């Protein structure tokens, strides 16, 4: 008890934490107007910090396969259902 | 009379002339070079020269005795050259290629999409990828997907041996790094193939046998050099290996290789692509 | 103009590595993989204007010091330049907002206001263990705390590309010590 | 804060230029005017209108609750300093400075936005207060400190995308090119 | 320098005035025979002429080697920096006695000949496991044990300090010490009270650090690790925790279990070895006793064994004295429901409540501990 | 041949370079025509699954 002077515990982030992690990295997309992140936040059942970037990086990849150049709201609905895909995957 | 002696300083540039390579300027008007008998100097410059032609790593001409700068070289490498393009393609169509739906799509993305479109990856914004580390079992088309690719590119193609930078001599390896993206810059859009990594990137090192000390500063060249770009260039790196294992995380930070390729074995429903296209 | 083809005629000049000086004006330097040198000093150059670990130039007929040749690198900055941390700050952090907290009181604090603890007499502390499923962001709100108060974030994970910076050997860990303490105010990570 | 701070502008315009229509317009602009703590931007702006011949007490009650806000900065920028944040002082104030901007004249926001400049480390605050800068460069319509922080603004964006603080900047630069006679 | 080393009578006897009287006049015909020679010869001002003819003949290039072996008659074996040795001579200023195989010498730059010896650039490992400093307060910090630290100074601090003591009972000090208890007892803080008391250098390295990845690797750390704590002083050297040599496998080892048992033997045979030893002590720490060696823990390697109990209920009241000393201390709390809070809480767990209740005093910004602090405490330090 | 490592002694670093190099010039971007290879061994237990 002496060793360690303090620790701390990192938790999967909840419904209100996935939501700005989503609101920190839409800052380099470029989106559409009208989204309603919270939605998407919503599906996904907590993984982690790791798979928000995981799915908005990815997000631009579908706008990107049918040549648009704005990020739409039904593209991350679209990620959400591969990226939680993997998470069903072993 | 000025213009007399304005062409009679290019007497040293005759024939007998040797090769270093730039590395930085003091001030103006003179520099330091590293020549390849492999001991850098404090040199002098020709008056001559534009000085804006220099360096991104500049090979340059030196004098063989009093070894000062003379003249800036168009570049150079010995291995390999820049793929003949005449006989030279393996000419394996992407249809020879069963049953790799994913992955052929997704080494698209990666390689040759960003090659040509590639404002919409400047105007969306998401970040390009520099690298790319495809592995797997053995025998799962790992040289025979780079084969494919490198058939139906429209892009320069490098095409090198990852276990020939361990030459005899000392130093020539680390040459033998730098010169092949030197020729990757100035030829083209380029794809730089790098096969079996394990001959260089491994995890223990020993700091005593010399044969250890040059691999080590093998690495330590690459490593460098992928931190040269600039996210203008279009220098893309493939890059494939049979263990994953033997591999220094060092290698795989993000800005040097973020995207990871396994080819996993096929069990059944790619397996009857693999029939069909063979017989 | 015309100077240029005489004066280019001269030979070149060497570089070297000074490692440390001694008395009557001489300094120990070494060349490329040449062995060290004991030359002397010209004139027009201050000794303790020579660092230790500087390159200089260096003439070849009669090894004289020439000119000081500036700031190669550290080895502290090669080593971080290999391993390429992902540089991160708080504008970057998601829903953490007591966690920051808790790490400002253990790091942040005794360095900015070490007097603070001699006012409750307790021993500041030390070691910090951070703990939680992988992928929550432990390494980006390390890096964060070192940006935020001016700390040479060092991170080990005992590799051998990094040995040579270190020591030749390094028997121990423990001479990770000498650069650590040359920047002083310096954080030591840590990963799984 | 600056946010309600154009619709200010209009009703200023609102105000004095048509000439006939000068009643309900400073009925509803004295209706902002003579509360949310506003005291410099409207005293020429008393001139154009009436007299208004008591608002002595509706300045005091004002120029009070100005010194309010004010004077507890000075109950806080002395408890920010004895266990120091990250400048808590400025970190405060940084806020406070476009209560500030808003209450006081420019002079309060300048010195205090290029105080907190130099505070963060990252341009996710620093760009922010650029473009309070340009918000007042309209009001004051300061067309050449508009010149300097839209290139200040500018070069901050290129590290990372930043298309919020891109797609709202080409706003202003598109406001500004219709404000000079710059239609293409 | 070191002209005449009696002083005995120490007072303002004749005879230190006719010793040093007699040195003045041994002094001064030194002085003025020697003043005759240049009065008569002048031939040179030897201040740099004879320097100057030295300084001509040696090279402004000094190329640094390597001596590999001596033959005496002023030339030997000296190694380039490149790898081809040669056979050169040896110079005449060149003070033939501090020359050992493998010093730095300087070479001529045309004919290689030995000029002069080079000081050595030492050591990135004698650094690391010397303490340089005095790190921490005293044996008053201590508190409780009382007969053990007479027990360490009887070993180390009273042979050292007092050597009138032994020599009149005729008999040599005792030679080890090792100290093992319960995790957390103090074992490590009694060291640092003794390299506050002394005087000798004081050499640390943990037991967990012995162990290497190469073969042979190991034992050799040892064998200079003494060497390192022979050449200097009266020394003492500190191994802690040296039952992580024996416990825990790790792969980057490659000699699995029978490359620690060499390792240990080469260590059995440095404390009582047949060399003739010096005046080195070693001082052991360990909490597991039971599973090393006991071929190492016998008597003429290891002499003094001692043993640390957890503290007593009145000797736990002592410890709250000490580490709540220079803190506000609000009257409200009461030590004594703090003592017998867990029945078997180490010294270590004290600290470890009195240092985590000030940090939760700043958390409120307060500058005293109350009540409620150390409620909350134990609950964080000791229950999880 | 060998099988591979975890990188045990040094020596065997270089081996594998070796080794590498034959496994490159057999079946890596070449028409390996006309060039047979014929093979013997009294335990193919220690040979590499690439091999
Ligand atoms: N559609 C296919 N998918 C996978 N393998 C195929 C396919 N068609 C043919 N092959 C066979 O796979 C063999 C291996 O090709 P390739 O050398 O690319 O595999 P590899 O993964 O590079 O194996 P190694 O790394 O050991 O060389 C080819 O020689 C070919 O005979
Ligand atoms: N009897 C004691 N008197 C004063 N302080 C003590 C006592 N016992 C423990 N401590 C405190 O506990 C801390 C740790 O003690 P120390 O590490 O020396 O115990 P240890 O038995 O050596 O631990 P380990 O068994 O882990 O090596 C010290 O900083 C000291 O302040
Ligand atoms: N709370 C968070 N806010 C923003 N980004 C996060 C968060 N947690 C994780 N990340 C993402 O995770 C990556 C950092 O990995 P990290 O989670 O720190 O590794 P570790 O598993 O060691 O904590 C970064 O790229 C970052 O974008
Ligand atoms: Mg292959
Ligand atoms: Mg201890």
């Amino acid at each position: 008890p002496g060793r360690i002077d303090r620790k701390i515990e990192f938790p999967p982030p909840n419904e209100e934490a996935r939501l700005d992690i989503l609101k920190i990295h839409s800052r380099k997309m470029n989106l559409t107007r009208g989204i309603n992140l919270r939605k998407i936040a919503e599906l996904m059942p907590g993984a982690s910090g790791a798979e928000v970037k995981g799915v908005c990086t990815e997000a631009g990849m579908y706008a990107l396969r049918e040549r648009r150049v704005h990020v739409t709201q039904e593209d991350f609905e679209m990620a959400v259902a591969k990226v939680m895909q993997k998470d069903s995957e072993k | 009379e000025f213009l007399h002696a304005q062409e009679e300083v290019k007497r040293i540039q005759s024939i007998p002339l040797v090769i270093g390579q730039f590395l930085e300027a003091v001030d103006q008007n003179t520099a330091i070079v590293g020549s390849t008998t492999g001991s850098n100097y404090y040199v002098r410059i020709l008056s001559t020269i534009d000085r804006e032609l220099l360096k991104p790593n500049a090979s340059v001409a030196l004098h063989k005795h009093s070894n000062a700068l003379v003249d800036v070289l168009p570049p150079e490498a010995d291995s390999s050259i820049m793929m003949l393009t005449s006989d030279q393609k393996p000419d394996v169509m992407y249809a020879d290629i069963g049953g790799m739906d994913i992955q052929k799509q997704e080494v698209r993305e990666a390689v040759e999409l960003p090659l040509t479109h590639f404002e919409l990856y400047k105007q969306i914004g998401i970040d390009p990828p520099r690298g790319v580390l495809m592995y797997g079992p053995p025998g799962c088309g790992k040289t025979m997907l780079a084969k494919a690719v490198a058939h139906h590119t429209t892009a320069a193609f490098i095409r090198v041996v990852g276990s020939e930078f361990v030459q005899k001599y000392l130093g020539e390896g680390p040459r033998m790094v730098r010169d092949v993206f030197r020729l990757a810059k100035e030829n083209a859009p380029a794809i730089i193939f790098i096969d079996e990594i394990d001959a260089i990137a491994t995890k223990r090192f020993d700091a005593q046998t010399g044969a250890d000390r040059e691999v080590q500063r093998i690495l330590l060249e690459l490593l460098n050099q992928m931190d040269g770009f600039d996210q203008n260039v279009n220098v893309k790196v493939i890059m494939a290996t049979n263990r994953a294992d033997t591999l220094d995380p060092a290698l795989l930070r993000p800005g040097r290789l973020d995207r990871k390729i396994e080819f996993p074995l096929p069990d059944r429903r790619q397996k009857r692509l693999i029939f069909s296209t063979i017989t | 103009l015309r100077e240029e083809l005489q004066l280019l005629q001269e030979q070149g000049s060497y570089v070297g590595e000074v490692v440390r000086a001694m008395d009557k004006k001489k300094v120990l330097v070494k060349v490329h993989p040449e062995g060290k040198f004991v030359v002397d000093v010209d004139k027009n150059i201050d000794i303790n204007d020579v660092t230790p670990n500087c390159r200089v130039a260096l003439r070849n007929d009669s090894y004289t010091l020439h000119k000081i040749l500036p700031n190669k690198v550290d080895p502290l900055v090669s080593l971080m330049m290999v391993e390429k941390v992902p540089d991160s700050t708080y504008e970057m952090i998601g829903g953490l907002d007591k966690q920051i907290k808790e790490i400002k009181e253990v790091i942040e604090l005794p360095v900015k206001h070490p007097e603070l603890f001699e006012a409750l007499g307790i021993a500041q502390p030390k070691g910090v263990l951070l703990y939680g499923p992988p992928g929550t962001g432990k390494t980006l709100l390390a890096r964060a705390v070192a940006h935020h108060t001016d700390c040479t974030f060092i991170r080990v994970s005992g590799s051998e590309l990094v040995q040579k910076f270190i020591g030749e050997g390094a028997r121990m860990v423990r001479e990770l010590f000498v650069m650590a303490r040359e920047h002083a105010p310096s954080i030591i990570f840590m990963d799984e | 804060p600056k946010n309600p701070d154009l619709r200010i502008a209009q009703l200023r315009f609102l105000l004095s230029l048509p000439e006939h229509r000068g009643d309900a317009a400073v009925r509803d602009e004295l209706m902002a005017a003579v509360r949310d703590n506003n005291m410099a931007p409207y005293y020429e702006a008393l001139c154009k209108s009436l007299d208004w011949q008591i608002d002595v007490d509706l300045l005091n009650k004002m120029k009070k609750a100005n010194e309010d806000e004010l004077k507890r900065l000075d109950e806080e920028l002395e408890d920010a300093e004895k266990n120091l944040g990250e400048s808590e002082i400025r970190d405060a104030m940084m806020a406070k400075a476009e209560y500030l901007c808003r209450i006081g004249d420019k002079e309060g926001a300048l010195t205090a936005f290029r105080k907190t400049y130099d505070k963060t480390v990252a341009l996710g605050h620093r760009l922010d207060i650029v473009f309070y800068l340009l918000r007042i460069g309209l009001f004051y319509m300061d067309n050449d400190l508009i010149t300097r922080n839209t290139e200040k603004a500018k070069s901050l964006i290129e590290e990372g995308g930043d298309w919020d603080r891109r797609n709202r900047l080409k706003v202003y630069q598109g406001l500004y090119c219709v404000a000079i006679r710059d239609f293409k | 320098a070191s002209k005449l080393p009696l002083v005995t009578p120490h007072t303002q006897c004749r005879l230190k005035l006719l010793k040093l009287e007699r040195i003045k006049d041994y002094l001064l015909m030194e002085e003025e025979f020697i003043r005759n020679q240049e009065q008569m010869k002048p031939l040179e001002e030897k201040q740099e002429e004879e320097r100057s003819k030295v300084d001509d003949l040696r090279g402004t290039p000094m190329s640094v080697g390597t001596l590999e072996e001596i033959i005496d008659d002023n030339h030997a074996i000296v190694s380039t920096s490149v790898g081809s040795e040669h056979y050169v001579s040896i110079l005449s200023f060149v003070d033939k006695d501090l020359l050992e195989p493998g010093c730095s010498v300087l070479l001529n730059h045309k004919v290689h000949a030995v000029i002069g010896v080079l000081m050595d650039d030492t050591d990135p490992l004698v650094t690391v496991m010397k303490v340089e400093k005095a790190p921490q307060e005293t044996y008053a910090d201590i508190g409780g044990l009382d007969n053990q630290i007479q027990e360490i100074k009887e070993s180390v601090e009273l042979p050292l300090t007092h050597p009138e003591y032994y020599e009149e009972m005729g008999i040599k000090p005792p030679k080890g010490v090792i100290l093992y208890g319960p995790p957390g007892t103090g074992k490590t803080l009694l060291a640092k009270a003794v390299a506050n008391q002394t005087s000798a250098t004081f050499l640390r390295v943990v037991g967990s650090e012995l162990i290497q990845k190469y073969l042979g690797d190991g034992p050799k750390l040892v064998r200079e690790l003494f060497r390192v704590a022979e050449e200097h002083a009266p020394s003492i050297v500190f191994i802690d925790e040296i039952d992580a040599i024996g416990t825990k496998r790790y792969d980057s080892n490659s000699g699995g279990e029978r490359e620690i048992q060499r390792t240990m033997l080469e260590l059995l045979n440095q404390l009582d070895g047949f060399d003739s030893r010096g005046d080195v002590k070693v001082i052991m720490a360990t909490n597991r006793i039971e599973t090393l060696d006991p071929a190492l823990i016998r008597p003429g390697r290891i002499d003094r064994k001692i043993e640390f109990p957890l503290p007593d209920e009145k000797t736990k009241k002592r410890i709250f004295q000490i580490h709540t000393s220079r803190m506000t201390l609000a009257d409200d709390v009461t030590l004594d429901d703090l003592i017998m809070a867990k029945d078997d809480l180490s010294g270590a767990d004290i600290k470890a409540i009195c240092t985590e209740a000030g940090l939760m005093a700043l958390r409120e910004r307060r500058m005293k501990v109350t009540n409620e602090d150390f409620k909350k405490s134990k609950e964080n330090v000791l229950y999880k | 041949g060998g099988r591979r490592f975890s990188e045990g002694t040094s020596a065997d670093r270089e081996i594998q370079r070796t080794l590498m190099e034959l496994l490159n010039q057999m079946d890596g971007f070449d028409t390996l025509h006309r060039v047979k290879m014929i093979m013997a061994t009294n335990r193919p237990d220690t040979l590499d699954p690439a091999l």
